[PDB]
């Protein structure tokens, strides 16, 4: 496949690393009785280690010839799950939290203190403030067509130079 | 008689796109003016109905038409049909592409810069007028024909939308599963 | 020695003279502000660079200002 | 001098012997200075695909390699050209 | 000019305030002043001072 | 009598569009009554020149027998 | 307890609180659906 990758679950080295993996761990198991904290910790241990092998092996994940599991960032869609799906998650919550902070500066700016609530919260108006960005996308795109997301020329200091 | 009966006798720009390059002073001419945008309206929508009335008419069996000039390749699908005109007919096609060519590069060569409203020109007008119309007919006919040429183009572009959609995601279009 | 100069924004309000630790300014008559006064730099070769003045200044930007000169014993600061 | 304003360059950009040319004249040249770099490199590229042609660089031929450098020679004469009708010329 | 109350632009480039409004306080009658006019301004400087004084062709009018 | 005037290259270059301003008019007079601008673009195309030849050095060795004295690549 | 409220509500006291919640949120998720490598689950 791609960079002459294969899939994890066809790939051997992936599959030596799950039994060395959980040799270790039944190894240290021996040196204790069955019913014990200790063995009832490295038993769940082991269960959550044989897990997260499955997982992958039907991930549809690429492995290399060291058996780890690679990620693919071309913009295939067919590794979406890897880079493009938790990439616009990551998206959707950072541009909620600048635009709902930015709300707020703009909103307490209009006021004889406006530094005095930016170090003692106004929480019943802060709270309000925050769950208004989950449609930012929207919001954000009628101030950009309105005039009010940047401002003019004239209105930023500018050093000397220019 | 108007473009907007459809719409609700009202410009139809949500997202706004008309008004960006005048809502702010941060880009200075990144934008098209209108007057390029009323210009690659018109133009998507000439090259939309002459693409589509093309599969349509050499679409072969089904509703299709089948029809076929004699001499030239036969070809089942138009996805592949210009690589093969193109590897088999090197004179044709490039007697046709250098027509494209010379015409496309005239429309603008004469006028100024349409991307800034600098043109001097109205937005569609090529100089193919030969047939003398516009010059017999009266200003309401004529004012009405370019609004049966923008329609025609609008409903071409979606159809040629629709056409590219149907081979990209084959559950896109249900009303062309059935067509055939 | 240093260069200290003065310039037309001066308001007169003699706090770069109360915080010269070598005696280089002082106040003279001036009949362009308020206060009638601005200051003058007549014993720059005092001048050891400290710049308290130009923290003492309230304009903006500084009306007094000290520019880096040739050192001498005096602006070097030497006791020896 | 050099230095020009307005949507369109003055006409002794081009140079002293372009400057008196027509627009016309220019375009026609270009059109075909376009032509004689396509050809040129077309036959190259059969040369280059014949058997017993390609031995020991035997492909390369001078005429080819002179079409080959007037590709850029029809650049240049096209904008000409456009500046030529600019300037009512 | 401005009047007492008005609010104005800095023009003048080494200030801290160029491109930014604030709001005209006194105005020196007395034309030997080359500084007449008392602006201040809401925000300080990097020495912590909230006020200048300008001359009329250094200040803008906003409304 | 044959060849191009540097100056009068530089005056003309301002694209119609007018979004690089004025253009490159007045550059022709910064370079020559300057010599730090010269110098900082001489030492600029050097420093580029001296890295792309630590690259094609290594990956297409030119000189017989090197990349086999390990330590002098 | 108005003064009480206006010192919770203080900077300090509220992104403590803030994060608290929130590692604590990223903890029970990695608690309940472990090892999320990718979407693959
Ligand atoms: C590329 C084609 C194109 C272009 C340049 C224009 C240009 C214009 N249209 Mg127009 N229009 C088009 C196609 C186009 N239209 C189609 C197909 C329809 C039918 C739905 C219409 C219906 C229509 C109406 C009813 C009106 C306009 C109006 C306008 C004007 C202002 C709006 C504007 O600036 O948007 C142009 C800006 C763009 C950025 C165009 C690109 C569109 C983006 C990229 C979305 C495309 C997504 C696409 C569907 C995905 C493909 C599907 C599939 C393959 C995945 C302007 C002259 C208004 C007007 O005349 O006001 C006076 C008006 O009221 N248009
Ligand atoms: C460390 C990583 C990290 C992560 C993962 C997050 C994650 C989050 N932060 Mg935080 N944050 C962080 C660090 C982080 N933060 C840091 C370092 C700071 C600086 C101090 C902040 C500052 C901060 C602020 C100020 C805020 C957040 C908020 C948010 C949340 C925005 C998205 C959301 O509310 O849910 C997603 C919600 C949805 C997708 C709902 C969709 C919209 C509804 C209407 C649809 C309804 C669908 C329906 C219910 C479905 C049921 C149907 C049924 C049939 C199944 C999100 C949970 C915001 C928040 O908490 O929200 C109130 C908020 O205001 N963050
Ligand atoms: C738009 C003009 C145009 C273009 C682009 C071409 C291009 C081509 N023709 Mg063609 N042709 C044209 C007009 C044109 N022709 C006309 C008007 C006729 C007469 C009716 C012919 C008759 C003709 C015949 C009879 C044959 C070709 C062949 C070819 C191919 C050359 C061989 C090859 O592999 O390419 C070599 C590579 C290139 C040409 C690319 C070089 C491009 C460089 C970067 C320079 C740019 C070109 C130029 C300066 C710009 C043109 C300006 C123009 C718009 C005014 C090539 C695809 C031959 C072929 O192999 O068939 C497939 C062949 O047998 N053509
Ligand atoms: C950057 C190169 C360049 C430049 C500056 C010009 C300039 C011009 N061309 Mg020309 N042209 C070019 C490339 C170029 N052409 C190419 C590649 C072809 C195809 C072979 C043509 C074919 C052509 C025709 C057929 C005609 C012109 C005409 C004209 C003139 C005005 C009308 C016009 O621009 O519409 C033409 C618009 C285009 C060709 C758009 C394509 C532009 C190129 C391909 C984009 C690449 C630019 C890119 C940003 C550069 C990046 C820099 C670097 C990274 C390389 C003008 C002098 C007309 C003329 O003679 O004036 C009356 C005319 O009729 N051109
Ligand atoms: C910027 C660098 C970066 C990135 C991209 C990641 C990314 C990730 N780390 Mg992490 N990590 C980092 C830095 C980073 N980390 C640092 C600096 C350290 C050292 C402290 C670690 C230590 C670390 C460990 C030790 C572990 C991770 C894990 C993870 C995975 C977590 C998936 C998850 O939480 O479930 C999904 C969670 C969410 C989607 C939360 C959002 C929920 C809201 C409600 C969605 C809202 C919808 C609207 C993910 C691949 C874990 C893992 O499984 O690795 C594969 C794991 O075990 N990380
Ligand atoms: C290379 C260019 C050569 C041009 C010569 C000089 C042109 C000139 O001086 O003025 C240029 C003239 C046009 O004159 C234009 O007038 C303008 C008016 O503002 C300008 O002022 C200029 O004078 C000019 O641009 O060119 C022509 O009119 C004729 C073009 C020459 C035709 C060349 C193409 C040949 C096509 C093949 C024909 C085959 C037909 C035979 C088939 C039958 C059986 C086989
Ligand atoms: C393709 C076109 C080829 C050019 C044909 C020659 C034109 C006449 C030559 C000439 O000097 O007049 C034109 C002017 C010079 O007269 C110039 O004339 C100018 C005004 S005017 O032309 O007299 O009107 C005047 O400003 C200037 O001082 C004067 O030098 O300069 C040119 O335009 C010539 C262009 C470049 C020619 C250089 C030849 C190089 C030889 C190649 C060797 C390669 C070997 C391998
Ligand atoms: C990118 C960083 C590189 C390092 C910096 C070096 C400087 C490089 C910048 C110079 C070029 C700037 C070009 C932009 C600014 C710019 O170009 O504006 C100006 C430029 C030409 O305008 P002029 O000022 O020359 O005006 C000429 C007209 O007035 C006609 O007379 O516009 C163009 O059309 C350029 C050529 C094609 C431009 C578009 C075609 C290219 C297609 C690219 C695909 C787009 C992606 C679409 C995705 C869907
Ligand atoms: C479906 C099907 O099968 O159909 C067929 C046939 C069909 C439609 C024909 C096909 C085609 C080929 C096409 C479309 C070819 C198009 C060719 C084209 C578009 C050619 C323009 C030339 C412009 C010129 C010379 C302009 C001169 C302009 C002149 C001379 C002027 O001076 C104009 C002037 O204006 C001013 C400035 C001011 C006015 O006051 C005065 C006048 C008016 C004098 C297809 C694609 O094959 C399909
Ligand atoms: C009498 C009259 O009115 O006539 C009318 C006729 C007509 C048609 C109506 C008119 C028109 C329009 C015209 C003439 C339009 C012309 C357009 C034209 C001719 C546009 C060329 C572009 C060339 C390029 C981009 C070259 C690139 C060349 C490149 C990128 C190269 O690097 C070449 C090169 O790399 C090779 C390939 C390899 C090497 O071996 C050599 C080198 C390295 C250097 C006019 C103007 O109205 C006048
Ligand atoms: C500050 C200053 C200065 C300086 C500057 C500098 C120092 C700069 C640098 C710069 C740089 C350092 C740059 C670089 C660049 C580079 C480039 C721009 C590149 C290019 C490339 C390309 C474009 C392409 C390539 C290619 C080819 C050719 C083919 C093959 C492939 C490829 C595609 C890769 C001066 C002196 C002016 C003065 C004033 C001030
Ligand atoms: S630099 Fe120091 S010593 Fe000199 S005048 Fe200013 S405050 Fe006095
Ligand atoms: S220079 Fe500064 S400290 Fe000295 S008199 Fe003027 S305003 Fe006062």
């Amino acid at each position: 496949d791609i960079s002459g990758l294969t899939p994890c679950k066809e790939s051997k080295q992936f599959a030596k690393r799950e039994k060395q993996a959980l040799k270790k761990l039944q190894a240290s198991l021996k040196l204790y009785a069955d019913d014990s904290a200790p063995a009832l910790a490295i038993k769940a241990t082991m269960e959550k280690t044989k897990k997260r092998f499955d997982n992958y092996g039907k991930y549809g994940l690429l492995c290399g010839s060291d058996g780890l599991p690679h990620l693919i960032v071309s913009g295939d869609q067919r590794h979406w799950g890897e880079f493009i799906t938790p990439g616009i998650l990551f998206l959707y919550i950072a541009g909620w939290i600048g635009w709902v902070g930015r709300s707020y500066l703009i909103a307490i700016r209009d006021e004889k203190k406006p530094t005095q609530k930016e170090i003692i919260i106004d929480v019943p108006l802060a709270s309000r403030l925050l769950f208004r960005g989950f449609s930012w996308p929207v919001a954000a795109y009628r101030e950009l067509l309105n005039g009010e997301l940047v401002d003019a020329a004239a209105a930023a200091a500018a050093a000397a130079a220019a | 008689a108007t473009g907007f009966e459809e719409v609700g006798g009202k410009p139809w720009d949500p997202l706004s796109l008309g008004k960006l390059e005048d809502a702010n002073d941060t880009f200075p001419n990144m934008f098209p003016k209108s007057q390029y945008l009323q210009e690659s309206e018109i133009k998507h929508g000439r090259m939309s109905m002459l693409a589509w009335t093309g599969v349509w008419a050499t679409h072969v069996g089904g509703m299709g038409l089948g029809m076929h000039i004699p001499g030239m390749p036969v070809e089942s699908d138009w996805t592949k049909a210009l690589g093969v005109f193109a590897a088999e007919q090197p004179a044709l096609f490039g007697a046709i592409l250098l027509f494209i060519s010379i015409a496309e590069g005239e429309s603008v060569g004469h006028s100024g810069d349409n991307w800034r409203n600098m043109s001097t020109k109205e937005p569609g007008n090529l100089g193919f007028d030969w047939m003398g119309l516009t010059r017999k007919l009266s200003e309401e006919q004529v004012a009405r024909y370019k609004i049966v040429e923008l329609k025609n183009g609008r409903a071409a572009m979606i159809a040629m939308a629709s056409l590219f959609a149907m081979e990209a995601i084959p559950g896109s279009v249900p009303i062309m599963n059935v067509f055939n | 020695s240093h260069s200290v100069k003065i310039y037309d924004t001066c308001i007169g309000c003699t706090q770069c003279v109360r915080a010269c630790p070598t005696d280089v300014l002082e106040m003279i008559p001036w009949g362009g502000c308020k206060a009638k006064q601005i200051a003058s730099a007549p014993r720059t070769e005092d001048c050891v660079g400290c710049k308290r003045c130009e923290s003492a200044c309230p304009t903006d930007f500084l009306s007094v200002r000290v520019y880096l000169w040739h050192e001498t014993t005096r602006s070097m600061g030497l006791a020896y | 001098d050099m230095t020009w304003e307005g949507e369109y360059p003055p006409s002794k950009v081009l140079g002293p012997i372009m400057s008196k040319m027509p627009s016309g004249l220019l375009g026609l040249i270009s059109i075909a200075c376009a032509a004689v770099c396509v050809y040129s490199i077309a036959q190259s590229g059969v040369l280059q695909q014949q058997p017993g042609a390609y031995e020991n660089g035997s492909w390369v031929k001078w005429y080819y390699v002179l079409g080959s450098f007037g590709g850029p020679l029809a650049w240049g004469t096209h904008v000409a050209s456009w500046i030529q009708r600019k300037n009512g010329m | 000019g401005p009047k007492r109350g008005a609010k104005v632009k800095i023009l003048r480039k080494e200030s801290y305030w160029y491109k930014g409004t604030g709001s005209v306080v006194a105005v020196d009658q007395d034309p030997n002043t080359r500084y007449p006019v008392v602006v201040r301004f809401n925000k300080v400087n990097y020495a912590n001072v909230s006020t200048n004084n300008y001359a009329l062709d250094e200040i803008q009018e906003v409304e | 009598g044959i060849g191009h005037n540097m100056k009068e290259i530089l005056d003309a270059h301002r694209p119609p569009g007018g979004r690089l301003g004025a253009g490159h008019v007045g550059l022709f007079e910064t370079i020559t009554n300057s010599l730090h601008m010269q110098l900082g673009l001489a030492l600029a195309a050097l420093g580029v020149a001296t890295s792309l030849t630590a690259q094609h050095m290594y990956a297409l060795t030119p000189y017989a027998y090197l990349s086999k004295d390990f330590t002098t690549e | 307890m108005r003064d009480l409220k206006t010192y919770l509500s203080v900077a300090p006291v509220a992104s403590t609180l803030w994060f608290a919640a929130l590692a604590g949120l990223l903890i029970e998720i990695n608690r309940l659906f472990p090892d999320a490598l990718t979407f693959p689950f």
